[PDB]
């Protein structure tokens, strides 16, 4: 036997999206609700999608991973509001509202369970809004900014790596400034996970009342921008959110903040409804894929490993979280040796020859 | 850099998960270049067969670094290949005249270059480039060697 | 991507002009490779023969997505290139050995090729493709058949 | 015979550029009035402009054409005007005025010949201002900035497809808030086309007297970045409009606005001089080129044909627009299938053994 | 577009700097083709020696204009190499069937364009291109004259 | 012999860097005190360093070249100046500054030694604040931003071509509108160049005293961006002051400006100190490099010689201004003609014949 090196440029093998990646596209299919860039058809092979694999590769770099496990990004659902500040003497506001499923906010176990912040690594941009602006047409219509807030939130802060966002993220508190104790404190979020699958036909209800009046921040229609701060420093990546919001049916709200006398002393209250959802789809494109499955991840020896696991292209309202995502794709050239039962040749004219010979 | 592939006999979701039976095999030994090609047919077939960039994607980017790092890395791939020296009767992928020696580079470098690990158990691309540079000479592997010559000069 | 030529033979204008007259017989129906190589034969050496690209013009680029869309065609028709086998005594454009069947691809498909239509009643250039990767094997079509061998064989 | 598939790299045919391209460079000769890209050099090859050439090809998406056709934007006068607050009891205003050919919007026929508009995808960017600035240094030179009007322009709504743009365009008219129906709603365009072709070498004067002030909007010193919206999603070409103003000389004005008792109430009056015009040369750069003539276009078959008709690179201001403008682009590689007269050889080896054993 | 080479045998510094006292006989007048060889061979075997793309450096690139000037001029090389026809025994560099005239091109021209200059006394290279690229065709160059048939064709 | 044309892809062989060259990327090691990007690597191949080679080059467009010599951008020290209002009846600011090795703006000899400033072609951007914000956190980490000044300075107007900047310069003035004569109107540099050299290990102090009020112009933490105006247009390079200061060490300050009553009228002081240096290290990568010596530059010949001369990749607190930086690059590839003892050939398929002929 002669084993020869051998250049393969085009292996059916898969690399590992990482942090220190820049941001890929993905493509979602309602303009209305969702910027750009946008989508609507169906994967090019929608046979082939959910076929089985199993996988064992290493990594470089922190690889990027979705769900509920060491070393990915949980999801939940985030808020987006939109007041427009009415003229009467018994409402204050006009509410319109969003609901998606998002990336998680690590909480404080030592406040009131309060998102854990950072003030490392301030980007450029414009800073995040601290008024209501005294006027707003096309309410119908959103408008979504890219917004710097006034503090980072934390996504990861474990031996996996060190994940930051800078975008802003909404809630519901009071302002206990010139006030007593009595004044709470905490923040309250007006929409949970469970108003994104159960019941949806349904028209679902929130109110809030308290004697102090109720106020919303950090304001800004914004969404997560992740990035990577430690071990290493990687560019942001706000494509992530937009695969897991397709996740879930979205949600909109409306209401109002109105004001009435009880006990000889002013109360204020916050109605919201809904009876509509939206369903969605996000894709990426390829050479970009998905693996969906139990997705194990070892920081010790860097290695990825999935047995049982799907392709797919697209995520739907049909998810289910109990499956985790990583982002992948094609591979780049490989060097692998390979034997063969002849010496190596450069040209066949020897080869031409022999038979000429015995052609005579 | 982006195309949108329908009348493809198989897509990428297919030829990636077709090929991991075969792949197993390939991460624990030496096979044979005959199984090296079956291994990667279906891949060359669907990266030789897009026929133009889909714009109504293209046109939509905003940040194009990863498009451009990702376009970087597919030239520099192209220029290389222009450079090495094939045998004649494969043509889907270059087998070179570099003798794979076993006690240079041991399997399991091999297979954690396989995996996508670049530790420093893993094998050196840069200096395994420059030993096939240096050995793959015209002036030292165009012309077949005695044995080859006087085997066919019978008469 | 843009360059200045002043001392070409024949500028861009010359070259789409003149060979317009031979392009009404090219659309109607199958011509022989010795008229397909005169009429190709300008284009190919204004392509040819830019020297760098014009700096003036280069630096004051504000968007770049045009000039990224048109290298990554660019890069895609050269990969595929150099995977293509080619008749040896034309260099200036290759002819694959894929036989033309004229069953499966009615001259109106490829008649709507050239105008540049990309309609369900246009030839399909993947489906094409993958057809002409694994009919041009270098195992299949290197070694001469047995009637060239015999012929020339004579003694 | 033998007929054989062959694949063609540089074919010398072109293709047309359609609104599903991104925006492609166009240089003027003039920096003092016009913003880069800037070239003033001649075409490389001068002696092969105007070359004539017949055409018949096809598209997937619509083509860029600029004419009077069916499938063409028509070109039309736009007025740029920079005005000066002045401290003083008989003038309001100083003006300064800038004319030159751009892109026609579509006309209301029910209202008093006002344009067409939309308020569909509205982009992100700087809004027009809709205030005077109290101070304006160096008005000698011009500053272009990209702006957003309050409602987009409509060029085109037809079977060929919608085009609008959301710059702004400028007018003069009267505030009629707060007035009788007395006050006229119509809106007066200080130049016609006229003003850029007819007596050069003259003195231009304009004249517009009424009893009520006169205000100018939309403001803003911003060029037409119109695009396509139905029934496909492009773009923005900010390009286009360089074209169009090289087929013409473009005319600089001056002026005041001033006031004087009339009837023992105010009279206001706008007047506008001008003895300076500007010969401007706009080119494209290969492998793009420019097909010239009496083009036709056919949606239901997607075909454009055009017979005796030039190719050129460079537009100035001896263009006449009774011919059309085509925006094309050379051709990628292209399959054609061609007859030989022997098979298929991969090598002469065989070849060259011939001539041996005759050699013998 | 950027790399970090760690374990090569000699960086950009040494290759350029060892090289420059072959270049000032270089500079002078004709040389062999074994000399330009001997010249060239380093920096050859450095820049098919690189692995993979500085990912730490290329993500945090702002301006893309600088990169996207230089991978276009490299496209245009390499397309420009996928062209021209070379001598079988030199694999380095290409070596054209192009004879060197010296009355149409002095060699002040030449040394002009060796040190970076593109005036009016320089050597046209786009000129240049297009005479070598008609003589290059490989039906004037593939089959062997007369006078090397019949010397090998003695019996 | 046979003499034929050769084209070498890869000659080794370098080219200068020019004003009509876009922007490259220089690598800083820290941080905290100079924006990105950032590496805080040694050079690869840090045994090459300092290599001697012998230089004889032409160009086409001026080269960038920094030092002292004719045809190079000459060094100075630059100040960034922090401002803090304090309330209070005795003080005024408080003030952070730094101190780095930067571009030389040339100076006017007819005046106090001013700077040559020019008002030609001024780029779009957010103008330099001219006043002081009343809220400034987090004083500790400055935040650069990209400024345009009311004026460009001129960094050269000779033979060699016209650069200007239209980044700010800072520097301590009085007012001396609606004053007397009496008022000086020279502007005063806070710190020289022997601040960044002499004494790195000791105490630096600083003490201006008037008895008009100091203020500190242009504002802004911004860094040069010359460009080349004449004969040619080229873009801004904001990179050529990042491996300027990398050649000393950088100084910070920190220091008030207070006022006392001295002969029955205010006497105002300013008073800076400084006990902090910081080293930096700033590099190109490949295929960049630094030729360093003794660089000529000939404008009538267009020719750059340099005798006995280093080869770097990096610049530290070690350089000396004796030498000088010229930006080099490998280049491309080449056409040599050369010289065979045998004809021209495609094939060894003849050669090959041979030896079977003789092996029979
Ligand atoms: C972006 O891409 C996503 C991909 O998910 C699309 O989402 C789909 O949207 C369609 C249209 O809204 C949804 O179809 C609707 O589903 C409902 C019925 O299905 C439910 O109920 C039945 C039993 O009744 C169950 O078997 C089933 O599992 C579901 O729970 C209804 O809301 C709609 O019915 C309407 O149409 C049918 C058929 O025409 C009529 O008979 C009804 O009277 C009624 O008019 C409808 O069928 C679909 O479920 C979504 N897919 C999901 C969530 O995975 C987005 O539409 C797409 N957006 C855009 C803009 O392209
Ligand atoms: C950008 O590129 C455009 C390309 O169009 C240039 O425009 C040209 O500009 C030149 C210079 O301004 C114009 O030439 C001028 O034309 C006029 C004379 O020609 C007219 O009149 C004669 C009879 O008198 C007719 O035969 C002829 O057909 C024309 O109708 C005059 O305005 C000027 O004359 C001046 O120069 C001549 C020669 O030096 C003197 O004899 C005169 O006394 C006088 O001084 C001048 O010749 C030319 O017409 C323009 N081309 C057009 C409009 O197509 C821009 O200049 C260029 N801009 C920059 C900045 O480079
Ligand atoms: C970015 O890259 C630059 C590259 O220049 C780094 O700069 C170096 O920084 C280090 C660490 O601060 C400097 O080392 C320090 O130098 C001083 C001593 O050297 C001087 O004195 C001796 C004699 O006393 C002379 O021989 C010598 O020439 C110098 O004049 C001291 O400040 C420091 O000493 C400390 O460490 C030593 C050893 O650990 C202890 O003995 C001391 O007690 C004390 O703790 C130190 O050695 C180095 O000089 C810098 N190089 C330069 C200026 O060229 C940057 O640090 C780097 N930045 C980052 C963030 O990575
Ligand atoms: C090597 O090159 C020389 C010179 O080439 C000429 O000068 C260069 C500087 C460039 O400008 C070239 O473009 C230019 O051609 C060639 O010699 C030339 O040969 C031609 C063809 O035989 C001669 O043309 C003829 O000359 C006379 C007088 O006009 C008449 O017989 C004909 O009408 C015809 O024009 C030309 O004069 C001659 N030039 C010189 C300066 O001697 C030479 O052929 C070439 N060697 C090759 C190709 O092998
Ligand atoms: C690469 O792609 C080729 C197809 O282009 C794959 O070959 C295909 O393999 C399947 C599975 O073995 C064959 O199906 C077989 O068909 C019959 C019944 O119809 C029977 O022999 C088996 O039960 C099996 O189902 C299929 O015919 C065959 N297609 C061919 C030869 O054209 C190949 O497996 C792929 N390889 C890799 C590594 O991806
Ligand atoms: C491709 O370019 C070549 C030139 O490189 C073109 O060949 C040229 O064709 C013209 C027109 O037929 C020839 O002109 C002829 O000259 C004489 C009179 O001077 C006479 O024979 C004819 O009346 C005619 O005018 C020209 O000589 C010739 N040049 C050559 C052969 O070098 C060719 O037509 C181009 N082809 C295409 C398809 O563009
Ligand atoms: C291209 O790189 C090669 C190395 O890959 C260079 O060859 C090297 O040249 C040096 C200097 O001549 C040789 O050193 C010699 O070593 C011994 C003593 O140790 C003795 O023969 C001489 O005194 C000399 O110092 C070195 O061995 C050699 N390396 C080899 C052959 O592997 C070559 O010079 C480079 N060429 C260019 C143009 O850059
Ligand atoms: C929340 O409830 C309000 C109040 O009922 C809804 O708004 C009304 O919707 C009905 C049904 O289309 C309309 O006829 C009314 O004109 C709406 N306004 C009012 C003041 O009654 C609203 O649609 C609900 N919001 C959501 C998101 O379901
Ligand atoms: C474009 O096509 C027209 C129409 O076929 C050509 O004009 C005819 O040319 C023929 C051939 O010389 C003449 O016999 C006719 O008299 C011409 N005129 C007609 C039919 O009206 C024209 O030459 C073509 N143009 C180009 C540039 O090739
Ligand atoms: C056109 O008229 C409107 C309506 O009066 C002007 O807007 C008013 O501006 C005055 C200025 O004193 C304000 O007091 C009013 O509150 C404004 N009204 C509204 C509804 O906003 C507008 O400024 C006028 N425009 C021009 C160009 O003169
Ligand atoms: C419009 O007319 C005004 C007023 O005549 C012109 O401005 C004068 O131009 C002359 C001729 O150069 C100068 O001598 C005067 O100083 C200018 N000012 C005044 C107040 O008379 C103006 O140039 C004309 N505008 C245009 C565009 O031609
Ligand atoms: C300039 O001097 C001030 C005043 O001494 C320094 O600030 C003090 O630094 C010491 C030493 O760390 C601290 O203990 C004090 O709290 C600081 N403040 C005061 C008011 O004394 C300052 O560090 C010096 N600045 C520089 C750049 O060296
Ligand atoms: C082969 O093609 C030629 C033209 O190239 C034609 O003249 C000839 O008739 C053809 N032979 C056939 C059809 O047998």
């Amino acid at each position: 036997n002669y084993t020869y090196w051998a250049y393969v440029p085009f292996p059916p093998l898969i690399r590992a999206v990482t942090w220190m990646d820049n941001p890929i596209e993905v493509y979602v299919n309602d303009s209305v609700w969702v910027p750009g860039p946008i989508d609507d058809r169906c994967p090019a092979k929608p046979e082939e999608e959910g076929m089985m694999i199993n996988i064992s590769i290493g990594y470089r770099y922190p690889p990027i991973c979705l769900g509920r496990a060491p070393g990915c990004l949980m999801p939940a659902v985030q808020n987006w509001l939109v007041e427009v500040p009415t003229v009467s003497p018994i409402s204050r506001f006009t509410y319109h509202m969003v609901s998606g499923m998002s990336l998680r906010p690590r909480v404080n176990y030592l406040q009131d369970f309060s998102y854990q912040r950072s003030l490392k690594f301030r980007p450029k941009g414009k800073p995040c809004p601290k008024e209501i602006p005294k006027e707003s047409k096309n309410t119908e219509v959103l408008v979504w900014e890219e917004c710097v807030a006034n503090s980072a939130v934390i996504l990861q802060n474990n031996e996996f790596g060190t994940i930051i966002d800078w975008a802003p993220r909404g809630q519901f508190y009071h302002n206990c400034s010139g006030q007593t104790q009595s004044c709470p404190s905490a923040q309250v979020s007006p929409a949970v996970d469970s108003d994104l699958t159960e019941s949806l036909d349904k028209h679902k209800h929130k109110k809030l009342q308290s004697f102090y009046p109720w106020e919303w921040g950090e304001k800004g229609i914004s969404t997560p921008r992740p990035k990577i701060i430690s071990p290493v420093s990687g560019p942001e990546h706000p494509e992530l959110w937009r695969l897991t919001v397709a996740s879930h049916h979205i949600r909109i709200w409306s209401g109002n903040q109105t004001l009435e006398t009880r006990d000889r002393k002013p109360f204020y209250t916050v109605d919201l409804n809904s009876s509509l959802t939206v369903p969605l789809q996000s894709c990426v494109k390829p050479p970009y894929m998905l693996v969906v499955g139990n997705i194990v991840i070892k920081p010790d020896s860097q290695t990825i490993t999935c047995e049982n696991c799907r392709l797919l292209t697209c995520i739907d309202s049909t998810f289910n979280w109990q499956h985790r995502i990583l982002l992948v794709r094609a591979r780049e050239g490989v060097w692998i040796p390979c034997s063969m039962d002849r010496p190596w040749e450069a040209s066949p004219s020897i080869h031409i020859l022999t038979e000429v010979l015995k052609g005579v | 850099f982006i195309f949108t592939l329908i009348a493809v006999i198989m897509g990428l979701i297919a030829v990636t998960a077709t090929a991991a039976v075969a792949g197993v095999a390939l991460h624990s030994s030496v096979q044979s270049c005959n199984f090296v090609n079956d291994w990667q047919k279906n891949s060359t077939r669907l990266w030789n067969s897009q026929s133009s960039i889909d714009q109504k994607l293209a046109n939509q980017i905003n940040d194009l670094r990863q498009t451009v790092i990702w376009m970087g890395d597919r030239l520099m791939s192209l220029e290389h290949r222009f450079q090495l020296q094939c045998d004649w009767n494969t043509s889907d992928f270059c087998i070179t005249p570099q003798i794979y020696n076993e006690s240079e580079h041991h399997w399991d470098m091999v297979r954690r270059h396989l995996q996508g690990r670049e530790d420093n158990l893993t094998l050196d691309i840069s200096k395994l480039k420059e030993q096939i540079f240096e050995a793959s000479k015209a002036h030292l592997n165009l012309v077949p060697g005695t044995e080859a010559i006087a085997g066919v000069a019978d008469g």
